[PDB]
């Protein structure tokens, strides 16, 4: 159903992945002491949504919401089952297990991007 | 009722003392605050100091230093004191009750409020004169009658002082007519003043019609008979 | 991954009531279900129903569907994703076949075709129905024994008599000494009463280097029993080794 | 200062400073000859035998002077009328402010009944005579003396009173002549001449 | 298959605390025109629909003390007066010797100065007299303003305006602002029942010691928050459920003399007073304060044994504006007596108050440098009416504890005055990219 | 119950074993689910598969079940010692309740023997000024679980005071059990000596007090 920003914060992730287009939604939003203040914070918010845009672009995800890479889920970040996840978790409970391996995943996605690229590449020259 | 009355010497001394005394009738000293006035002529009253029991008594400021004030529960009467006298105390002192009263304008509780005081009852009033001169007993003389239906008959008081001499006629049996006329001060310093009352021509009886003067500061009693 | 404890052991006569309860602790009481199972001689294990903490929805089985009542309490929360919670359990019209241990389960999943499944399971309550009064054991010190002469070793313990509905529990030295107990269950007489043991291996060569205390504890009754333990044994063949 | 009024209106009566605070200003009357007596105590309050025609302005007014309002006005309240500031931001007034005397107008003119006096018998033996003539009953107040000595006016010797009113329109004047127990029977007559508004009034007495 | 592979996920509800720069929001019929200190025109307007979304199955724990939001709007506020105080008249040539006396009446207080003072020219000189309170002069052995030994004064337009209008706080995009919505929430700890909003409610900022004015009320019991009960070092918030009725005035109809001190100054000095020469005062319901003060008493035996004596005094001493009840009411600062509404003492188990306050006209920035404010007089007889909705009490250390606690006020910090609306409000930054695994891969 | 499962199952270690679990159409297995716990008698129950063939989390992947349309089995490769317990099915859906089955016996083979440790006790001094006497006889570290007790006055059978538990299984994966003999304090201080006969798989062992020393 339609449940608000955030509504399902304390939801199954699962449950989450359905409200995913209402929390990017509402992300963007659209001299003197109260003038420069809101200034200098609406600046600080394109900055925080072009640097997730820019690794989503990179990733091969640039206009996708929920995406699939070919990267195998190593076995040490957390082995939970797949009943176990999206059936008995919620997303902030989840990034707090894979909070350590978080920049680790991130070097991944991005050489198989380029790699896809390149190999692209070689078949329409042919 | 109540009825105030005023008795002093009526004539001190420059730099003296001024003894003056209220004898109180209709109600107590003790159950009430009293006040003296006293009025120069052609003056506006001023305001001398009021005096009650339990030590409730304040001076004028522009006289504290000489006047003292005292109430005579035993005797029932107010009395008043004023040492070093000179020229300019020479007033009417009267003698009144007070009525004390309090106007509020504040909150009551910061003291922003006022007591106020209005007298209600006077007193007949005294005559005091401040001169160095001596007291110098009137003489009367008789004044006959003369001339309608209707006739005069007066009598007569010459040089005295000070002021004033009260005057009757039979002892207070005659109030219909009598028309007592003020003093003049004449230059070697005695007032003088008349006084007539208007009768029936046919006055002859004898009806003994006799004039009663008295002068306090003389304690001079003179009894004229008058006669056509 | 928490842990859910139970009421104690209660002796109730037909046609009463017994209310059980289920404290949480170590997950969100609300985002499990909280199953109760039973079993008895008769029938088997028999599954009596569930209740979801959050909405207050409950599902009775036919069987206990006129005469089992189960409420929740309220989440008291400790952190972000732990608190603590509690659950009763409210079953009238006791009959003697209502004899058995009673178990509270936490659920498995949240979302899912097995949500309400049960998963973490609790120590079990013990009820007993029956007329008979509650009735206090009556401890008995045990003579050591020679278990081995060529080893060096013992065996001591302290003997519980004469204890009706039963749970009992023996501990040594307020727990400290845990190591080589070995408890047999009780018996059943033909009065009505039950009777247990309890033994524990020690060596030989330990006289006035450590005291032996049993500490026999029964809560129907409201008494605790501390009975030492005499290290001096009787047996001819333990004799040898002192 | 003086305000006259016509009789049966209102009359107005200015006394004491400006307000600086809350007041309560405590009026008075005196009337001419006797002792002031109490009309009108805290701004706008009347005692028992005070008539509601007496109205003081109220003292929560700052910045305004103390008014006596007196409505309906008769020819008995003519006399002086003080009052006594009792002021928050000012001290204790121990003085009265300067009053304000009351003129009843309506009152044209008043006939003077004047009588003349001859020297006694008992006073001729004290080797003294003087002659009296009183004049009473007279308004206003402003009449003039002059003596005669059968045709002729006497100079010195005369002694006469200012004219002061007894609680009415009546005003009061004493003229008094000293002259000798031989001047007495030298002349044939003596004449009191007393002009009031335009009129001339005169008495003669002759010795006997 | 059996193997998973890593997938991403855009717009994921995850947060996590952090701090950035809020903005404000105040509505749209504060039309008040000329131009308030604060929110006129400077601030975007409100919402006017406003947007909460209830975070069901979330808890998260809050802490009031720590909070980040009452750091910017302590110094917020304080770079505000000093904006709205930069274009007004300085008032550098009033620190002459003033000739003073008495006030005319009949505990002197106000003092009739006269001085002499700069005209629109440089030459000429001008002796003109005003009428300060004691509080605002002092002798020198003839008088002197009491900053001119410490601090430049600067005088406050009077076009502007001292009165606190409602403020909302919010956060740019990205960011987000949690309202904890329990009825019984000590500001710190666990919250069950959470919120997320884009701004606050209305918070006016009201600056007031002791005695907190207009503020937010309790839910069902009056609530006690506190950083460190068992430390006497720390203050201890209080909150109200019904508020206490309070009414102050200053029944003083004061005169605006408008002095010229130059081409283009214009000090504004204080004439004749019209009325009484009466003090300003608080009231508070006698039958009210009763009821509150029993209130708060039986909260404090929940942490203080539930058998225990708790008594109330006044200030031990220090400044004066911690002293005393001090505030704004109509544009003139007060500073009231407290020593009437603390003088209890409960133990286990009909008008009003009067308070009798005082007024000044230069007040010192709070920061201890030196600049302070010549606040212009107003006229008239000024009435305010406000509510009382919490205290900021504190606790003498005694050495013989656990008998009998006494509670004296206090103040000082106007930032206990941001944490009593604050206390349920954190930031925190949205970061929507989470990844995931599921048996899902790409193309060849 | 309307679930029936087998009454006996058995397999040799480092092996597998099937259990079967059906019943009617109403209850399986079609549109149905099957859930398998490992609950010893006493203690508490274990979850192992849930979902048909999906395992328990922390459950060694030794465990595996399959659902056909009319019966589920449970198979577990590599058997333990501590596996030789009592396993129950569940049937359920995501609806319904549950309903549980008859029982499983499973009886892990080719495991070591263990020969029973008995020690017999004389009544108590405390006991004895009651006065009343009770033998304890104790069992223990015996495989499998299946003993009987035979009790004699002096070499002579006794048919009067005797009683005997069930054999319950111990925490080091072996069985236990105890006997007591009620006797008369006439007949305690009668009788030369009295014994405890335990018999298991033709062995007999026996332990003797004697009163007289
Ligand atoms: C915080 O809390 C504190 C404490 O609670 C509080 O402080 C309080 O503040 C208020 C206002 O700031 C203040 O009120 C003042 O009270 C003055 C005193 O009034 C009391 O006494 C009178 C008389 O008592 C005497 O006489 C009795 C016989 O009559 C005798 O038995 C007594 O013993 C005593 O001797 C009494 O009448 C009053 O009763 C009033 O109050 C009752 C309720 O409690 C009410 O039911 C009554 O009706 C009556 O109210 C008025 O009634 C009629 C109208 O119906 C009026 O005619 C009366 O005069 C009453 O006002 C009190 O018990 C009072 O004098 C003050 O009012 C005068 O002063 C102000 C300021 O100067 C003026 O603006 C007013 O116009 C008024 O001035 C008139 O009265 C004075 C005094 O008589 C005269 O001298 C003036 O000339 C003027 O009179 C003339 O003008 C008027 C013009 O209209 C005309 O009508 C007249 O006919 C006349 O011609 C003022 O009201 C209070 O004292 C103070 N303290 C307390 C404890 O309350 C704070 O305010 C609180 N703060 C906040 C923010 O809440
Ligand atoms: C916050 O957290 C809480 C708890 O963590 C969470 O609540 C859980 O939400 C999940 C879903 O996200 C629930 O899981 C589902 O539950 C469904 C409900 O089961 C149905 O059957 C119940 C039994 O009915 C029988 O018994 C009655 C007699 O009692 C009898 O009359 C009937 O005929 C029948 O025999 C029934 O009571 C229940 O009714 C509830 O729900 C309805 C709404 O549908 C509501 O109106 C009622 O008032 C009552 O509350 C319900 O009808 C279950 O059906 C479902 O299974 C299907 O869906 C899954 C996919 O989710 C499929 O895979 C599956 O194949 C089925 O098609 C699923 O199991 C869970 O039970 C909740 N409670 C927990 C976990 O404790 C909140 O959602 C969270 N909220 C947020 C915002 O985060
Ligand atoms: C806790 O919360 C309460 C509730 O808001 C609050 O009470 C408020 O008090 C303030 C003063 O302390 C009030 O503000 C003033 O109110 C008076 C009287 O208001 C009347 O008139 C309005 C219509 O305007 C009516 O709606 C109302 O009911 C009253 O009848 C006004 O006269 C004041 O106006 C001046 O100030 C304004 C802002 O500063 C200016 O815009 C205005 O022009 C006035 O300034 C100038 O006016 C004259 C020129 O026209 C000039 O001669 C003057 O000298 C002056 O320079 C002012 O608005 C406010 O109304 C109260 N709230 C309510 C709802 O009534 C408490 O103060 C608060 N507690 C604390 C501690 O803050
Ligand atoms: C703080 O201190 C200052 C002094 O520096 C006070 O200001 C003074 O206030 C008094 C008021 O009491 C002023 O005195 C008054 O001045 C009036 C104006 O006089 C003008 O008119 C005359 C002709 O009449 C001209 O010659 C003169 O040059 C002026 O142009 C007078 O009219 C007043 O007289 C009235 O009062 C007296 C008092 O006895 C009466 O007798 C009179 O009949 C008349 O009614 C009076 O003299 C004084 O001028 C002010 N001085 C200054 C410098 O301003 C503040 O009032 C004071 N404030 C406080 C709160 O204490
Ligand atoms: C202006 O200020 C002066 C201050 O000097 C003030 O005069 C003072 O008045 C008070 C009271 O009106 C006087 O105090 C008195 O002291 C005597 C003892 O000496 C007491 O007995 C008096 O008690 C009586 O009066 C009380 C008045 O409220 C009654 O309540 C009480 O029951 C008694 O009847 C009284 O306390 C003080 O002595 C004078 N000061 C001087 C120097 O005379 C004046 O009243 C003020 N005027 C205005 C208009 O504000
Ligand atoms: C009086 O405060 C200044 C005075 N003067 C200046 N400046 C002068 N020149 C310059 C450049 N600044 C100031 N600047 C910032 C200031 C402040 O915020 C500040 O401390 N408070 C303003 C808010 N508040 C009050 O209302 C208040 C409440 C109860 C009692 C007393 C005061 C506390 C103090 C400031
Ligand atoms: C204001 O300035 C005048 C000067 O115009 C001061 O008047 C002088 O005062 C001093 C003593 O203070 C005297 O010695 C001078 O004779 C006075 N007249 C002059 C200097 O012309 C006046 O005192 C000043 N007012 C103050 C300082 O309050
Ligand atoms: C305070 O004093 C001022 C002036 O002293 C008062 O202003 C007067 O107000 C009245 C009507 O309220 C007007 O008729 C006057 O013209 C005003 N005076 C001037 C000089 O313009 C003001 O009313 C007083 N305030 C109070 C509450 O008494
Ligand atoms: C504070 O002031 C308000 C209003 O000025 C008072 O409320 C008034 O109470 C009286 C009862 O005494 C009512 O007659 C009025 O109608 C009320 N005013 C309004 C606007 O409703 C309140 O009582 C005062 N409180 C204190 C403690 O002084
Ligand atoms: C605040 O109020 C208290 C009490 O109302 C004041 O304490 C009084 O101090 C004076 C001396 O200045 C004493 O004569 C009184 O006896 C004291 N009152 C009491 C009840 O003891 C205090 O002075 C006031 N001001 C401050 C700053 O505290
Ligand atoms: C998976 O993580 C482990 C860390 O325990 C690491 O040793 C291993 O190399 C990782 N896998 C790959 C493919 O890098
Ligand atoms: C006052 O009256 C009494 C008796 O009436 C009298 O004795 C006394 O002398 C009178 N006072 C004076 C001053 O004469
Ligand atoms: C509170 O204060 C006490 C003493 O002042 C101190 O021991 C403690 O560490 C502080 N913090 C607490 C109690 O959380
Ligand atoms: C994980 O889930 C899958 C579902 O396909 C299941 O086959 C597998 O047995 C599960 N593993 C564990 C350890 O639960």
């Amino acid at each position: 159903v339609f449940l608000g920003f955030l509504g399902a914060a304390g939801s199954t992730m699962g449950a989450a992945s359905m409200t995913l287009t209402v929390q990017a939604r509402n992300l963007l939003s659209g001299l003197t002491v109260w003038g420069i203040k809101q200034l200098q914070a609406r600046v600080l918010a394109v900055e925080r949504y072009l640097r997730d845009q820019q690794l989503l672009g990179i990733w091969g995800c640039s206009g996708k919401l929920i995406c699939c890479t070919n990267v195998p889920w190593n076995s040490s970040w957390s082995n939970r089952n797949l009943s176990e996840i999206w059936d008995n978790m919620t997303w902030l409970q989840w990034d707090k297990e894979i909070s350590n391996y978080t920049q680790i995943i991130y070097g991944l996605l991005e050489e198989s991007q380029n790699q896809q690229e390149k190999n692209e590449q070689d078949l329409l020259a042919l | 009722q109540v009825h105030l009355q005023e008795s002093g010497p009526g004539l001190v001394k420059p730099s003296e003392t001024l003894s003056l005394t209220c004898n109180v009738s209709g109600t107590l000293v003790r159950d009430n605050y009293w006040s003296w006035i006293r009025q120069p002529l052609g003056k506006q009253p001023e305001w001398i100091g009021y005096v009650h029991d339990s030590g409730d008594t304040n001076y004028n400021p522009s006289l504290k230093s000489r006047v003292h004030l005292s109430l005579d529960k035993s005797k029932n009467l107010v009395s008043l004191r004023l040492t070093g006298v000179t020229a300019a105390d020479s007033a009417i002192y009267y003698c009144a009750t007070t009525k004390h009263g309090r106007r509020i304008y504040g909150v009551v509780a910061f003291k922003e409020w006022f007591t106020y005081f209005y007298m209600d009852v006077w007193g007949k009033g005294t005559s005091v004169t401040v001169s160095s001169a001596s007291t110098k007993g009137p003489s009367v003389f008789p004044l006959a009658p003369s001339s309608g239906g209707t006739a005069a008959l007066g009598c007569l008081v010459k040089d005295y002082f000070p002021e004033p001499v009260t005057v009757s006629w039979n002892s207070g049996a005659l109030t219909s007519g009598v028309h007592t006329f003020p003093a003049v001060l004449q230059s070697s310093g005695l007032y003088s003043l008349s006084s007539v009352v208007t009768v029936p021509s046919s006055s002859l009886g004898t009806q003994t019609y006799i004039c009663n003067v008295n002068h306090k500061p003389s304690n001079t009693k003179v009894d004229k008979r008058v006669e056509p | 991954q928490g842990q859910l404890v139970q009421s104690g052991a209660e002796l109730k006569k037909p046609g009463a009531s017994v209310k059980i309860s289920c404290k949480t602790s170590g997950y969100r009481f609300n985002f499990y279900h909280i199953n109760w199972i039973r079993q008895t001689a008769g029938r088997g294990p028999e599954w009596m129903g569930w209740i979801s903490p959050y909405s207050g929805d409950k599902n009775l089985a036919p069987a206990f569907q006129d005469r089992v009542i189960m409420t929740t309490d309220t989440e008291v929360p400790v952190t972000s994703f732990t608190s603590t919670g509690a659950a009763y359990m409210e079953i009238r019209n006791l009959k003697f076949d209502d004899t058995g241990t009673y178990f509270c389960a936490k659920g498995l999943l949240r979302d899912g075709s097995s949500t309400w499944l049960p998963y973490l399971w609790g120590q079990g309550t013990l009820l007993t129905v029956s007329s008979a009064s509650t009735k206090g054991p009556s401890v008995f010190p045990l003579a050591p024994s020679s278990k081995s002469t060529s080893g060096g070793t013992a065996a001591l313990g302290c003997l519980v008599k004469d204890y009706f509905p039963e749970p009992v529990t023996v501990s040594w030295n307020s727990g400290a000494l845990t190591s080589g107990v070995h408890t047999f269950p009780a018996v059943l007489q033909s009065s009505g009463l039950y009777s247990l043991s309890s033994v524990v291996t020690v060596p030989s060569s330990s006289l006035g280097t450590q005291t032996y205390i049993c500490n026999v504890n029964h809560k129907p009754s409201n008494t605790k029993v501390d009975k030492r333990v005499e290290p001096k044994s009787c047996d001819k063949g333990l004799e040898v080794l002192f | 200062t003086f305000v006259s009024v016509a009789p049966g209106q209102t009359a107005r009566i200015t006394c004491g400073e400006e307000s600086l605070g809350s007041r309560s200003v405590i009026w008075y009357q005196q009337r001419p000859g006797q002792a002031p007596s109490l009309i009108i105590y805290n701004n706008n309050d009347r005692p028992s035998g005070i008539p509601d025609r007496f109205s003081g302005s109220p003292g929560s007014t700052f910045g305004t002077t103390a008014t006596l309002t007196i409505t309906s006005v008769e020819a008995g309240d003519e006399a002086d009328y003080y009052c006594h500031i009792w002021d928050s931001r000012r001290p204790t007034n121990w003085v009265f402010g300067e009053g304000t005397t009351l003129i009843v107008l309506s009152q044209p003119k008043a006939a003077p009944s004047v009588t003349l006096f001859p020297p006694s018998s008992e006073e001729l033996q004290a080797n003294k005579a003087t002659l009296v003539c009183l004049i009473s009953d007279f308004y206003p107040g402003a009449v003039t003396v002059a003596w005669k000595a059968d045709s002729s006016p006497v100079k010195a010797g005369v002694e006469t009173t200012t004219p002061s009113k007894q609680s009415n329109n009546k005003y009061a004047a004493s003229s008094y002549l000293s002259l000798t127990p031989e001047q007495w029977k030298s002349h044939k007559s003596y004449s009191c001449q007393v002009t009031h508004e335009g009129s001339t009034v005169e008495k003669t007495v002759a010795p006997t | 298959a059996e193997n998973l592979w890593v997938t991403v996920y855009y717009g994921v509800p995850v947060w996590k605390d952090a701090e950035t720069t809020l903005f404000c929001a105040s509505d749209a019929k504060a039309e008040t025109e000329k131009h308030n200190v604060w929110a006129t025109h400077a601030c975007v307007p409100t919402d006017p629909n406003p947007q909460e979304i209830h975070l069901e199955n979330v808890t998260e724990e809050f802490n009031m003390w720590k909070n980040n939001m009452v750091e910017q709007m302590h110094t917020d506020i304080i770079s505000l007066w000093d904006q709205s105080l930069k274009p007004c008249v300085k008032l550098t040539p009033l620190c002459v010797t003033l000739q003073c006396t008495n006030v005319t009446n009949n505990r002197g207080e106000l003092k009739n100065c006269s001085f002499n003072m700069t005209t629109e020219l440089r030459d000429k000189k001008q002796k003109v007299y005003s009428l300060f309170y004691r509080l605002d002069v002092v002798q020198i052995n003839e008088y002197r303003l009491i900053n001119c030994n410490t601090s430049a004064i600067t005088q406050a337009c009077p076009k502007v305006s001292f009165e606190p209008i409602p403020i909302h706080y919010c956060a740019p995009a990205g960011f987000a602002i949690l309202k904890c919505k329990d009825k019984k929430f000590n500001g710190t700890g666990p919250c069950p029942s959470v919120s997320t909003v884009q701004c606050t409610h209305g918070i006016k900022p009201v600056v007031s010691t002791q005695l907190l004015l207009n503020g937010s009320l309790a839910e069902e019991e009056v609530m006690i928050r506190s950083e460190n009960i068992t430390n006497n070092a720390k203050n201890i918030l209080v909150q109200f459920n019904t508020p206490v009725q309070i009414n102050c005035t200053r029944p003083n109809n004061n005169t605006r003399k408008s002095i010229r001190i130059g081409p283009g100054q214009a000090f504004y000095a204080t004439g004749d007073i019209i009325g009484d020469i009466r003090q300003a005062h608080c009231n508070v319901s006698k039958a009210t304060w009763n009821e509150t003060l029993g209130k708060v008493v039986k909260q404090l035996r929940k942490h203080f044994g539930n058998n225990t004596i708790i008594r109330f005094a006044n200030s031990s001493g220090g400044d004066l504006e911690v002293t005393t009840h001090s505030f704004n009411c109509g544009g003139e600062f007060f500073y009231c007596n407290t020593s009437g509404l603390f003088n209890s003492t409960w133990i286990s188990n009909n008008d009003s108050i009067t308070l009798p306050c005082r007024i000044k006209q230069i007040i010192n920035m709070w920061q201890r440098i030196g600049q302070a404010m010549y606040a212009p007089p107003i006229q008239g007889v000024i009435r305010c009416v406000s509510n009382i909705t919490g205290l900021i009490l504190t606790r003498d250390g005694g050495s013989t504890n656990s008998t009998t606690e006494t509670f004296r006020p206090g103040g000082g910090d106007m930032r206990d005055n941001w944490r009593s609306e604050l206390y349920k409000y954190k930031v925190v930054k949205i970061e929507p990219l989470g990844v995931a695994p599921t048996r899902c891969k790409r193309r060849v | 119950s309307v679930l029936t499962q087998s009454a006996s199952v058995s397999g040799s270690l480092g092996q597998s074993v099937t259990i079967s679990c059906t019943g009617p159409n109403s209850v399986c297995c079609s549109h149905k689910s099957i859930s398998w716990y490992q609950w010893p008698p006493g203690r508490a129950p274990t979850l192992i598969i849930y979902e048909d063939n999906e395992r328990a989390p922390g459950i060694s992947p030794r465990f595996s079940g399959y659902k056909s349309y009319w019966s589920a089995y449970l198979t577990i490769s590599d058997l333990r010692p501590e596996d030789e317990t009592t396993y129950y099915c569940c049937s359920y859906t995501h609806n319904s309740g549950c309903v549980f089955g008859t029982g499983t016996k499973v009886s892990v083979l080719g495991q070591s023997k263990a020969n029973p440790s008995v020690t017999l006790f004389p009544p108590s001094s405390e006991e004895l000024q009651a006065n009343k006497a009770t033998l304890v006889c104790l069992i223990s570290d015996f495989y499998p679980g299946a003993v009987t007790v035979a009790w004699k006055a002096d070499s002579s059978p006794v048919k009067a005071g005797v009683e005997t538990t069930t054999p319950s299984k111990q925490s080091n994966n072996k069985y236990a059990a105890s006997s007591y003999l009620s006797l008369t304090p006439e007949q305690w201080k009668s009788h030369r000596s009295y014994s405890c006969q335990v018999t298991h798989e033709g062995s007999t062992v026996e332990k003797t007090v004697a009163p007289t020393e």
